[PDB]
């Protein structure tokens, strides 16, 4: 999809737009000897806030050179602390230190 | 018969951390990094005993 | 084409073989995230001269 700047500057307030963004991390590298292509990709519209707020993980792949790909995101430790049911019925994470 | 391990060998516990993808002459070879020397060997050939 | 080592060690002298060699200079580089393939390419026969 593409959002025209025209509609962005001319929609009534309360229209809910749906912008799309590429994560370029996993984009293929060009072959070393392949001729340059003409053209330049461009982006006119941008967020004012971080967009990937729901992101748990990213780039679950190996890189053949570096120990981990840049921008790779491990899951938070909290996703995996099963913790304990408490006597109340309240859930708890595991104690961080004894006592 | 259980063949004895030869004099030059180094004991090494298997671990998923030892093996990895790597560049080596334009191929994504399954490199093994020897825990003592730390050296990476992409090829099954030529690795330390 | 491929030249079997058998024929190389067993042809009568004066047989003219046709070996082929790859120039690997222009070989494509693998993608950075693509999984390693199993296998190892090998070459048994070599020249003694350029």
């Amino acid at each position: 999809q593409h959002v025209d700047a025209e509609s962005i500057m001319t929609a009534p307030k309360g229209k809910l737009f749906h912008l799309q963004f590429m994560d370029g991390l996993l984009r293929p590298e060009p072959s070393a000897f392949d001729p340059p292509a003409s053209g330049e990709d461009m982006r006119l519209i941008y967020p004012l806030q971080p967009i990937s707020v729901a992101r748990s993980m990213r780039a679950i792949v190996n890189h053949n050179e570096v120990d981990r790909p840049r921008g790779a995101v491990a899951p938070s430790s909290y996703e995996m602390d099963t913790g304990t049911l408490s006597r109340n019925g309240d859930l708890l994470y595991s104690p961080v230190a004894n006592g | 018969f259980v063949p004895d391990v030869p004099e030059g060998y180094v004991a090494v516990q298997y671990a998923h951390r030892l093996f990895s993808s790597s560049l080596a002459n334009k191929r994504n070879r399954v490199t093994y990094t020897h825990p003592p020397t730390g050296m990476a060997y992409p090829s099954p050939t030529g690795r330390p005993h």
